[PDB]
């Protein structure tokens, strides 16, 4: 089950 | 910064000429992922190379796995041609049996 | 020891919006699913036989959470285009690295969490899972607004708890396929080199996993220097090649023997050449 990068997360 | 791909070109079962057999030309190391792979028989490209999905590994560099169907002999050569961001000119690898 | 990771790349097309996302799974190094925005229908895809198992609303959850991450990286390639002052038009790629080991005890024995932006290190959260090391001036700035964010908060809690809960699972449904091994096919060639000189190739073929030694002995001494050893190569079957070749004298092969160790071999097999 993967990951999910914070939506308000970016680089 | 480019890598430039590391190639091997072999085979999956040992090779016996006239035997059916499974040429592999496995490409790593390489960055950018975009990649042109070619695999020939007697320098003449073979119909059906099936491509593995593309996979990086954990130095972040890319690799992927070219192979097609083939049947050694004592006279034709067989060799995977290669064209990346990172080489002036397209490299081309022969099929050593004995590597 | 056991592991689970997940990695992603999301490349930058000139002439087009959307990049073109790629992630794949694996469980103790081995692929067993897989999602390409490529595809004419994006979905994740089972790569593992034992991966048939999980219902329709397995696979739904995760080619949600695929479309998220694409987004994700959307927005993100275009931040670094700016902290990097690229112009525009141009290639340009992202990946991350998520995952879990498990130690021998079965229990969490570390997570991880990495960035990479052209193929070369961005950003990296700590062993700790709440401090962020970034590698260039770039990454300080998105170092510096994580903290304030408590974003690693988020990623440990995955690495910790549904990284940990999944791995679990995956190893209990897989388990004949994971944990069987396919010990190594043998054999010693003999080639002609240079004058008065031959090589001896020890090869080892279609095991399985990838782990493997092979050593070259010459009257009860290891080979280490004067022995050139190819990288692991995928047959392409699921299991592995590699072999392992010294120049010798010739007129003395005799006297050199191969020794091939693998998890599937209780005992190492001893090799020497045979005319």
């Amino acid at each position: 089950s993967g990951v999910e990068n914070p939506g308000g997360y970016c680089l | 910064i480019q890598k430039t791909p590391q190639i091997q070109v072999y085979s999956r079962h040992p090779p016996e000429n006239g035997k059916p057999n499974i040429l592999n030309c496995y490409v790593t190391q390489f960055h950018p992922p975009h990649i042109e792979i070619q695999m020939l028989k007697n320098g003449k490209k073979i119909p059906k190379v099936e491509m593995s999905d593309m996979s990086f590994s954990k130095d972040w560099s890319f690799y992927i796995l070219a192979h097609t169907e083939f049947t050694p002999t004592e006279t034709d050569t067989y060799a995977c041609r290669v064209k990346h961001d990172s080489m002036a000119e397209p490299k081309t690898v022969y099929w050593d049996r004995d590597m | 020891p056991h592991s689970m990771r997940y990695f992603e790349t999301a490349v930058s097309r000139p002439g087009l919006e959307e990049p073109r996302y790629i992630s794949v799974g694996y469980v103790d190094n081995k692929e067993f699913v897989r999602f390409d925005s490529d595809a004419e229908n994006p979905r994740y895809e089972p790569r593992a036989p034992w991966m048939e198992q999980e219902g329709p609303e397995y696979w739904e959850r995760e080619t949600q959470k695929a479309k998220g991450q694409e987004q994700w990286f959307r927005v993100s390639l275009r931040n670094l285009l700016g902290y990097y002052n690229q112009s525009a038009g141009g290639s340009h790629t992202l990946q991350q690295m998520s995952g879990c080991d498990l130690g021998s005890d079965w229990r969490l024995l570390r997570g991880y969490l990495q960035f990479a932006y052209e193929g070369r290190d961005y950003i990296a959260l700590n062993e700790d899972l709440k401090t962020w090391t970034a590698a260039d001036m770039a990454a300080q700035i998105t170092r510096r607004k994580w903290e304030q964010s408590g974003a690693a908060e988020h990623y440990k809690a995955y690495l910790e708890g549904e990284c940990v809960e999944w791995l679990h699972r995956y190893l209990k449904n897989g388990n004949a396929t994971l944990l069987r091994t396919d010990s190594p096919k043998a054999h010693v060639t003999h080639h002609p080199r240079s004058k008065g000189e031959v090589t001896l190739r020890c090869w080892a073929l279609g095991f399985y996993p990838a782990d493997i030694t092979l050593t070259w002995q010459l009257n009860g001494e290891e080979l280490t220097q004067d022995m050139e050893l190819v990288e692991t190569r995928p047959a392409g079957d699921g299991t592995f090649q590699k072999w392992a070749s010294v120049v010798v004298p010739l007129g003395k092969e005799q006297n050199y023997t191969c020794r091939v160790y693998h998890e599937g071999l209780p005992e190492p097999l001893t090799l020497r050449w045979e005319p």
